[PDB]
């Protein structure tokens, strides 16, 4: 079979397709996640510049890995889907042998395993993707959010962008959300990640992805009505 | 040893690209012209063969338009050889699929297990990719009609219109200019061929430079009828839209 | 114990003259236990007919690996397979389990579309092909399927009489096989037109 | 039809004592009804201070105790020459046994030696690996005689104290080397008396805080 | 799994004061026929070691053809390999043991009964048992099939004990074993008269004798004996 | 291009060589071993204030009686640490007992000359390995991506180290208490972070004999950070 | 396990599964349910060797559930007793098959209609308004074959189940220690407390 | 130059670069020393420090009770060729109950050093071995190579200025070479061996590393407070 | 042998036989039938003795690597369907085991789950499993309510080891007792059941029928 070392160590120390990877994820469209109080929204960019499609049937951008979890990411999109497809079959092996749905942090921490073991088998690329895991443990409350990057460090956010422009939107995060006092609501939480996203989307038409996630399996995706919405109740205060 | 002559087909740029899929687009981009327009009552696939010749035996030849299974069909731009590998594996995977389920195979799922395969050549094995990219035209009960596109990165998206091959920049913004939401098959027929008219690079759109196809509910009751027009049909649907 | 008679059931298939004829019980079991009488046992794969008897989790799963390699043989050729070429398939698909095969009789019957001459064929569980001018036979009621037939039988028969021979040797056949019955269907087939008949029997 | 297991008789009998232990064993070697030899030793010092047998099949207890000496030996390439406990060793050899699970050694093995608070002890397997800590354990052809004779003169079984009638047990004393030393010798004379496949010659292996000091005791050859 | 086909019987051994003796005939027997009668089943290896084998023969020549290999092998890159390092009885028991034990756990045995007799480098007197299942022992007399019945009883007499050892002289000990070797001829009925005889001394080394024969043989008696009870004629 | 398991001309793996400038980029780590205990702590070094510095694991439990801190590309350590933790398991299924430190430590630097054209690669991370056995007592090793490791009195891996290491050169003697390597530690890290030392963004650990392997509170942590500042204002 | 029950009425399927469980001797439990929830509306009953059963039962239940996150669709009745029967048929020509019997209740959403389906260990699929497996045919199936109608209520199809309930408990030999009922219609799956 | 990219590659003088780089890796390791008798055989290492925190990297490695050897270079590399002796020293014992000959274990590291020199993707080893035994042909010393060249020697030294300590053993040849029955002496002069390669540093009790094997003597491993006699 | 388990208001009680016999043969009558897979786990010992020790102290090695992993104390469920699904592999090879695995944890409470080298696993109050299991099962039947003090518990398990140990000739010995809590479990005890006969005849005035 196909061995070659891609990725290695140069004399800096530094793993090029490593980061090479993380300027595919760069490229991608922005994705946004904030965990409020009692739930987690997951905003995502849908770039305007493909149109005439068809929004029913193409892949949406957030994916449920259970009933319970939901999966967004920026970068390479075919990549995704093998990351997605893995920790689908690895949710429901934890279910069949422990008797119990995986945890966020375990199904994260089994992606970021998967992107990790990418960087150092031969004859393999890392993935050109990070993803934000969000969604509720079994039987609890508390919400969860976690970033996974091509290198397979992961970590758990109270808020966090990833994708293009993601630096001016994390921007706008640190600012915007206190610790102290996270959005109590689902209207708070939503509201603030629209206008997370209005920082760099352009226009707030179909660009923007809305899915709240809520205790006990309670995952909904808003619409372009309902999104439209916090877009104009958020530039109507803007004029002031 | 072997090594020194490794081209390294699955590696990124430093900008995060791949580049042989890169590349391998760049070809897809000298291939023929294919269009797919889906219509309320049903979908529509029009292709341009390239520089043909007056001894190629037409009635008899197939590079552009392959049928996958009774429900779905694709149209093809970039290494035709590429595409019928692919197009043998989707053949299989749908009768896998009524094999297990004794039901036909979901348009998307299909697009869903050619589209990882490309993938897979562009993370692993040190291979080429197949320079191959394909439009999907298909029904199923669920979501009915459905147009999608696939190209050698394996990423796959879905569409009201859209084109592949050449002059697909000229030829989406025609698209984009005159389609609407509740066209009908007829329509969409008369678009996709004033469309391809345009965008050609040859001097005159004939019958003997294009394939073409049809996927309608137009079938006696509720079913679903693949037609593949035969030279004879092209040339006479060339003139009842007043392109000839 | 033998898987060929545990479940039961019977098919028959005559020449007539530009016609064939194929006929099965509908008799479902679990050796002595009555399961289902709408068990049929002929399948068709374009204009090709296809009985099979014998182990019934065999014959639905040889009715979806015909019905799969049909299908790909008709978008490769861009044509509807013949049933010569589809006789050698079944051989073919079930001599490849030759030492771990189907426990089936398969009955093929059907009427070539360019030629126009009728067809019908048999086959042992291991593939041997038995391609009688005359009929054809399968199943638990087997012998008296032969006794029936090789006397009831005559050649050249016409469709509508063809019908009342193929249906009396199916009927008298399964009352004396307890394992067979439970009703019974009956394909006339011509060359471009095919009648399906349900028939009327006792229910013992 | 080829049968790969045999019966090369024989007898084994380990004690733990108070400080010490002690590992005997018959040095008579047969198949059916013919002697191979007189003395074949079977008791072996396996080092750290250790004793194994493994009665039954010689073909198959010689194959374990040579595994046994080698997984010593590599104990203290692996980790830093440290001394192999009888605990340690104990559970070492249930995953030797049952590593052939479907294919068994045919014996019934007894180790012996000293546990790490200094104290006697000895371990008895089952032919796959089942394993317990024991005070007092006979191994082979002639166990059946041996054990009842231990439950009663070493754990005083069905011994009371006089005058009391049933009421207060025989207090359980404990036993020295030389006491010990004693019972297994007539153990042995009167397995050899009342048993074809024992006699020839016994073999005891002392351990102690000092090291491993072997006996050896005439049995009848007939 | 198999069944022997051509058979060898008996072998028989003892040590004396100086070395051991090892004695086997030279019939090759195909089940009651006795087909070949001229089959050598002590096989000597350098000038120290003499391996006897019983049972199957078409595994004893397989035997016979990997001790060849081992004098070749232990050969190579080995300047002392007619000294110091050459190959002791010891070191060619442990590899017939090993491969025997291995082949009984592979179900596939060599069908044999081998002893080893020899002479360490130190003068020691090696005698050693192995068979088709692995099984190994040592004692001051060994013997293989029916030598187990009738000869070890009478070599034990001659060496009941360890410490008899040093006071049994070769022609003593060679007595006994070619009695042994008579009482086997009168008594198993697929043995022959012709056998072959093998000492291994410390001092005189390997002295290998070849066409032996069962002499001063008691068959007078037979002519007196008449019928199986009443029958005086 | 070239080997990925070639020498250099001074007599260096190259790959090797390039996997400790990975090492010297991470974030620091600090063990120190005295007689009451080892003592382990990490700078966490969080990218950005959203980020939930309490999910940031640098420090690891490998046994009850084994723990562990790490520094450099620490997505790689991820493997070592199962591999160690089935290593120190799988000894005691086998011989009913703890493993020794050196052994396990051992068994984990095996794996890491296994790259060639096994994986593609060096790991990319350093590991303190700190725990306590019978035999040799309380222990701290240094596990490199070389297949080599040292054991040490104290030690600092990380970009800090060097800094580290010379300030545990003349801090360090034989009679240390387990609270004075604690604030030891602390005082360190402290030096070569470049964020102000606290309880979010640094963590401590120790390994004992009676209580085994424990990770500090945020709250138990805070307490000698307040304990440090005010004894080196006493003077 | 012993005695597994199906009927398909007007507008819901009702399985009927035996609470006992044996090991030869003695009965170790009267409460066991011998089923899985497939999908919402698609239920599995099972009945056969010991182990075997709840392997493949959670076997099948979890390629189910992977399909329905992927896809966020439910697969059929149909689609699912294929998928079955599938696995069945593969697992007769083993090393080692799995012996174990079914009966698949579902509710097909698409067409409104419930959907009974028989397979037994050899992947011996049939479409059925009533079903059994073993011996529980033999003594209940005469007074199905009397009372049963197409157009039956759910109520009227639990008083024909305690009618064939009632002739096993009084024939059989065995002690099966009752049932538990579920009823598979187009709002789910839900069960019957008291029988 | 263009001929040093890896193993498989001879230059145009007929040298292979690979090999000659992973030699260089010994001299850069710290000295240790060789010497026999015609009784015993004596192993002395100086073993090597990080820094004054840190221990010192071990030398020495058992392979039998009667056969051992000292490193110089990559200690990984060694691990692994000591392991491959350890397993074939104990197949001889277990198989043939017979002692491996030290001869024939130096034939045996040598063909395993050689396939990794003709074969492309693997490297040459990264470390030199001293093998010292007792045998059944008396006392042995071994210097193993990666290159695959096993040489039988009197006495010799490998690592960093290990020339020091090989002309002195050439001087005292005929002196040490007799010291039988004395391992105490022979120690000694191994020790004064080592000396000769030492600059500014000098050998303390945590530094010295002594190993012997002999006619009576197993092979026994001596540091920390059991080489303070010797200093 | 007889074992059984039981769940109650205090947790679960655990009570097993020491007795081995091969054949009419007592091989020994101080046999552990208990294994302590870790301080929180307990696991039962019936049919093959080796096949029970050997994969429940391998139980527990795989129970200590999830919590090392997870962080978290393994669920009941979760180690016993470890096990579970390890000797369903083995279906067919020929293993021998019928065991309780018993643990009180959070989530679960106490739970008990009879575990089968047929693969079977089933989670229950009551379980008594070996050839004197019967006799267990009627005085555990009998007497058993959930509202049982931790004395009275200890004793009925205690009492009904000591029924099969009398009229089972594969049971005997002695009786171990063990009283599983959240905390962990807690050992009460060897009981010779010669003594225990005794004194039970005596105190309670059962077994009439024996002489003593
Ligand atoms: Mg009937
Ligand atoms: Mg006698
Ligand atoms: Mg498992």
């Amino acid at each position: 079979g196909y061995d070659r070392a891609l990725s290695i160590f140069s004399p800096d120390g530094h793993i090029f397709q490593v980061e090479y990877a993380l300027e595919a994820v760069k490229r991608g469209t922005c994705a946004v996640g904030v965990k409020g109080k009692n739930c987690v929204v997951l905003g995502c960019e849908r770039r305007s510049t493909l149109k005439l499609q068809d929004t029913r049937i193409t892949p949406s951008k957030v994916s449920k890995i259970d009933s319970h979890v939901v999966l967004s990411f920026s970068g390479l999109n075919a990549d995704s889907r093998i990351l997605i497809e893995k920790a689908r079959v690895e949710a429901q092996s934890h279910r069949l042998t422990l008797e119990d749905p995986v945890t966020v942090e375990y199904l994260t921490r089994y992606v970021a395993g998967v992107q990790q073991r990418y960087t150092q088998s031969g004859g393999v690329r890392p993935f050109g993707v990070s993803t934000l895991i969000a969604g509720f443990d079994p039987r609890d409350d508390e919400p969860k959010l976690y970033q996974t990057e091509p290198s397979g460090i992961y970590s758990s956010w109270s808020a966090q962008t990833i994708g293009r422009n993601s630096k001016t939107v994390r921007e706008f995060l640190e600012k915007n959300y206190d610790r102290k006092e996270p959005p109590a609501t689902v209207e708070e939480c939503v509201k603030l990640t629209v206008r997370s996203l209005l920082e760099v989307v352009q226009t707030g038409a179909k660009n923007i992805e809305i899915t709240v996630v809520k205790p006990d399996s309670d995952i909904v995706a808003l619409s372009s009505e309902e999104i439209n919405q916090y877009v104009t109740q958020i530039e109507q205060e803007k004029q002031e | 040893g072997s090594r020194r002559y490794d081209s390294r087909t699955t590696i990124f740029s430093p900008e995060g690209r791949l580049y042989q899929v890169e590349y391998a687009l760049e070809s897809i981009s000298h291939a023929g012209t294919a269009i797919g327009i889906m219509a309320s009552d049903g979908i529509v696939l029009a292709a341009e063969r390239k520089v043909t010749s007056t001894l190629l035996e037409q009635d008899t030849s197939t590079e552009k338009l392959y049928k996958l299974n009774d429900k779905i069909a694709v149209a093809v731009a970039g290494l035709t050889a590429d595409a019928e590998i692919l197009i043998n594996t989707a053949r299989i995977h749908a009768q896998n699929y009524l094999k297990t389920y004794n039901e036909d195979i979901p348009v998307e799922i299909l697009v869903r297990r050619l589209s990882d395969i490309k993938q897979g050549y562009t993370q692993h094995g040190g291979l080429r990719p197949f320079g191959v990219s394909f439009i999907y035209a298909g029904y199923d009960d669920r979501y009915g009609y459905q147009l999608y596109t696939s190209n050698p990165s394996g990423n796959y998206t879905g569409w009201k219109a859209i084109s592949v091959g050449a002059n697909t920049s000229a030829a989406q913004t025609l698209l984009q200019m005159d389609y609407k939401d509740d066209m009908k098959v007829d329509d969409a027929i008369e678009l996709a061929l004033k469309t391809l008219s345009k965008t050609t690079d040859s001097s005159a759109l004939t019958y003997d430079r294009l394939e073409f196809a049809t996927i309608r509910k137009g079938a006696n009751d509720g079913e679903v009828y693949q037609k593949i027009f035969k030279p004879q049909e092209i040339k006479d649907i060339l003139v009842k839209t007043g392109i000839t | 114990s033998d898987p060929s008679s545990i479940n039961g059931g019977i098919v028959v298939a005559m020449t007539g003259k530009d016609c064939v004829a194929i006929a099965c019980d509908l008799r479902l079991g679990s050796q002595s236990l009555g399961v289902s009488n709408k068990f049929e046992k002929i399948f068709h794969y374009g204009h090709v007919f296809l009985g099979i008897t014998g182990l019934a989790t065999d014959v639905t799963t040889l009715n979806e690996m015909f019905r799969y390699k049909t299908n790909l043989y008709k978008l490769k050729e861009e044509r509807a397979i013949e049933p010569e070429t589809f006789t050698q398939l079944v051989s073919s698909s079930l001599y490849e389990r030759r030492f771990g095969p189907y426990f089936v009789g398969p009955v093929v019957a059907g009427i070539n579309s360019k030629s126009g001459k009728p067809f019908i064929a048999g086959f042992d569980l291991i593939g041997c092909i038995d391609e009688a001018k005359d009929f054809i036979v399968s199943g638990t009621a087997s012998d008296q399927l032969f006794g029936m037939c090789e006397s009831l039988y005559e050649p050249n028969l016409e469709p509508e009489d063809l019908f009342e021979t193929i249906s009396q040797a199916l009927l008298n056949a399964a009352d004396r096989d307890a394992l067979s019955g439970w009703g019974a269907v009956v394909y006339i087939i011509k060359k471009d037109e095919v009648v399906k008949r349900y028939l009327k029997m006792r229910q013992d | 039809q080829f049968n790969p297991y045999g019966d090369n008789g024989g007898t084994i009998l380990g004690i733990a004592g108070e400080d010490f232990a002690v590992l005997a064993g018959d040095t008579r070697n047969i198949t059916d009804y013919s002697i191979n030899s007189r003395y074949e030793p079977k008791v072996f010092d396996c080092g750290d201070n250790i004793v194994m047998s493994a009665n039954g099949f010689a073909a198959d207890g010689d194959a374990l105790v040579k595994r046994f000496k080698n997984s010593v030996k590599w104990y203290h390439f692996d980790h830093n020459d440290k001394k192999l406990s009888i605990n340690s060793a104990a559970r070492n050899i249930q995953h030797l046994l049952y590593g052939k699970r479907f294919f068994p050694y045919y014996v019934h093995t007894i180790i012996a030696g000293l546990d790490e608070d200094g104290k006697g002890a000895v371990y008895s397997f089952d032919p796959v690996g089942s394993y317990e800590r024991e005070q007092c354990r006979a191994g082979g052809a002639a166990a059946s005689l041996i054990m009842p004779f231990l439950d009663n003169q070493v754990n005083f079984k069905n011994q009371y104290e006089p005058g009391t009638n049933g009421k207060v047990k025989k207090p359980l004393k404990y036993l020295s080397v030389e006491e010990v030393i004693k019972l297994v010798r007539d153990s042995f004379t009167s397995a050899t008396e009342r048993h074809i496949q024992v006699g020839d010659g016994l073999e005891i292996l002392i351990v102690t805080k000092d090291g491993v000091r072997k006996e050896f005791y005439e049995l009848k050859r007939d | 799994t198999q069944q022997p086909i051509v058979t060898g019987t008996s072998v028989i051994s003892m040590k004396y004061d100086n070395g051991v003796i090892i004695a086997a005939d030279n019939l090759g027997s195909y089940g009651s026929l006795l087909r070949f009668n001229g089959v050598e089943r002590l096989i000597p290896v350098g000038d120290n070691t003499v391996v006897g084998i019983s049972g199957d023969i078409s595994d004893m020549q397989h035997i016979e053809r990997l001790l060849k290999d081992l004098v070749t092998e232990n050969a190579y890159d080995n300047p002392l390999a007619d000294a110091e390092e050459a190959l002791e009885p010891s070191y060619i028991f442990e590899y017939l043991a090993t491969v025997m034990y291995q082949r009984r756990s592979k179900m596939n045995p060599l069908w044999n009964a081998i002893i080893v007799a020899g002479v360490q480098s130190n003068g020691d007197q090696f005698l050693r048992y192995v068979n088709l299942l692995g099984v190994t022992y040592s004692s001051p007399t060994l013997a293989t099939g029916f030598g187990a019945h009738m000869a070890n009883p009478l070599l034990r007499k001659v060496v009941d004990r360890e410490s008899d050892i040093p006071k049994t002289t070769v022609q003593v000990a060679e007595e006994a074993i070619v009695n042994a070797m008579r009482v086997l001829y009168y008594r198993d009925a697929r043995s022959s008269r012709n056998f072959s005889l093998a000492i291994i001394d410390k001092n005189t080394g390997l002295t290998f004798k070849k066409n032996l024969q069962v002499e001063n043989m008691k068959w007078d008696f037979a002519k007196d004996i008449k019928g199986y009870g009443t029958q005086k004629i | 291009d070239r080997g990925v398991s070639t020498f250099s001309p001074e007599g260096r793996l190259f790959q090797v060589e390039y996997s400790l400038e990975a090492i010297k980029l991470g974030s620091t780590a600090i063990g120190i071993a005295t007689k009451e205990g080892v003592v382990l702590g990490v700078e966490k070094r969080a990218t950005s204030p959203l980020l939930e510095s309490d999910s940031i694991e640098k420090i690891v439990e490998i046994d009850r009686h084994i723990g562990c801190a790490m520094s450099g590309l620490t997505a790689d350590a991820r493997s070592m640490i199962e591999h160690a933790r089935t290593a120190a398991v799988t000894h005691n299924l086998y011989y009913d007992e703890d493993i020794n430190v050196e052994s396990l430590t051992q068994s984990v630097c095996d794996l890491a000359l296994r790259f060639g054209e096994l994986m593609s690669r060096p790991f990319g991370v350093a590991l303190l390995i700190a725990g306590h056995d019978a035999d040799d007592g309380y222990q701290l090793f240094h596990a490199e991506p070389s297949g080599t490791f040292y054991r040490y009195n104290a030690k600092a891996i990380g970009s800090g180290s060097e800094g580290a290491q010379a300030e545990l050169l003349n801090e360090w003697h034989s009679s240390l208490t387990l609270k004075e390597a604690e604030l030891l530690v602390l005082k360190i890290l402290k030096q070569v972070m470049e964020e102000k030392l606290d309880e979010n963004n640094a963590q401590l650990s120790c390994i004992t004999k009676q209580d085994g392997f424990k990770i500090y509170d945020n709250e138990k942590t805070a307490e000698l950070i307040k304990e440090l500042k005010e004894k080196e204002a006493a003077e | 396990m012993d005695i597994i029950l199906g009927i398909r009425v007007q507008d819901s399927v009702i399985l009927a599964s035996s609470k006992a469980v044996t090991r030869g001797i003695s009965v170790l439990k009267d409460s066991d349910d011998k089923t899985r929830q497939l999908s919402p509306h698609t239920l599995m009953s099972f009945a056969g060797e010991a182990g075997d059963t709840v392997q493949f039962a959670e076997y099948i239940q979890a390629n189910i559930q992977l399909y329905s996150i992927r896809e966020d669709y439910e697969l059929s009745p149909q689609a699912v007793s294929s998928f079955v029967r599938q696995e069945l048929a593969k697992s007769i020509r083993s090393r080692r098959p799995y012996q174990v019997n079914v009966l698949i209740g579902g509710y097909d959403k698409k067409k409104n209609k419930p959907e009974l389906y028989q397979i037994d260990y050899l992947g011996t699929k049939v479409e059925l308004p009533y079903g059994a497996h073993g011996y529980s045919g033999f003594y209940t199936f005469s007074l199905l074959d009397h009372h049963y109608r197409p157009d039956m209520t759910t109520e009227e199809g639990l008083d024909l189940l305690k009618l064939c309930v009632q002739e096993l408990e009084k024939r059989m030999p065995m002690d099966f220690k009752g049932v538990i009922v579920k009823i598979v219609d187009k709002d789910g799956i839900r069960q019957v407390d008291d029988f | 130059n263009n001929y040093d990219g890896d193993t498989v590659t001879f230059s145009p003088t007929g040298r292979l670069f690979q090999v000659e780089y992973a030699l260089e890796a010994i001299k850069q390791g710290s000295v240790t020393v060789g010497l026999r008798s015609n009784t015993h055989a004596v192993l002395v290492a100086l073993k090597r420090n990080a820094d004054e925190l840190s221990s010192y990297q071990k030398k020495i490695i058992k392979c039998d009770e009667h056969m051992g050897l000292s490193l110089a270079g990559l200690a990984p590399d060694a691990r692994v060729l000591s392991n491959y002796l350890r397993q074939q020293c104990n197949y001889s014992s277990l198989v043939f109950n017979r002692k491996l000959a030290v001869e024939r274990a130096g034939h045996l590291l040598c063909d395993k050093a050689q396939k990794n020199t003709q074969s492309y993707g693997g490297r040459p080893y990264g470390v030199g071995l001293l093998i010292i035994g007792y045998d059944k042909s008396g006392a042995h010393l071994l210097e193993f190579q990666p290159s695959g060249n096993v040489t039988e020697l009197y006495g010799t030294a490998i690592g960093a200025r290990s020339q020091g300590a090989k002309t002195y053993l050439e001087r005292t040849l005929d002196t040490f070479i007799k010291i039988d029955g004395n391992p105490d002496e022979l120690i000694k002069a191994g020790v004064e061996a080592i000396s000769q390669s030492l600059r500014d540093e000098s050998l303390t009790v945590d530094n010295l590393s002594i190993a012997i094997v002999g006619k009576d003597t197993p092979f026994t491993i001596y540091d920390g407070e059991a080489v303070a006699k010797y200093i | 042998t007889t074992t059984l388990a039981f769940r109650f208001q205090g947790g679960i009680i655990v009570a097993v036989d020491s007795r081995a016999t091969a054949g009419n043969w007592v091989a020994s009558q101080t046999v552990k039938k208990v294994i302590e897979i870790n301080p929180f786990l307990l696991g039962t010992i019936a049919g093959g003795a080796a096949d029970c020790q050997f994969w429940e102290t391998w139980l527990g090695s795989q129970c200590r690597l999830h919590e090392l992993r997870e962080k978290e104390r393994i669920s009941v469920a979760a180690a016993s369907k470890i096990l579970s699904n390890l000797v369903y592999q083995y279906k067919g090879a020929g293993l021998s085991m019928g065991t309780m695995i018993c643990g009180y944890t959070r989530k679960e409470g106490p739970t008990i789950y009879y575990v089968d080298s047929d693969g079977t696993r089933l989670k229950g109050d009551i379980f008594c499993v070996g050839s004197g299991q019967t006799f267990a099962y009627g005085v555990l039947d009998s007497n058993y309510k959930w509202d049982l003090s931790v004395e009275d518990a200890l004793y009925l398990g205690k009492r009904s080891i000591l029924a099969a140990a009398h009229r089972d000739a594969y049971s005997g010995g002695s009786v171990n007792l063990y009283h599983v809590t959240e905390d962990g479990w807690i050992y009460h005890g060897n009981h010779d059941v010669g003594e225990l006969f005794w004194k039970v005849k005596e105190e309670e005035g059962s077994f009439n029928n024996v002489i003593g």
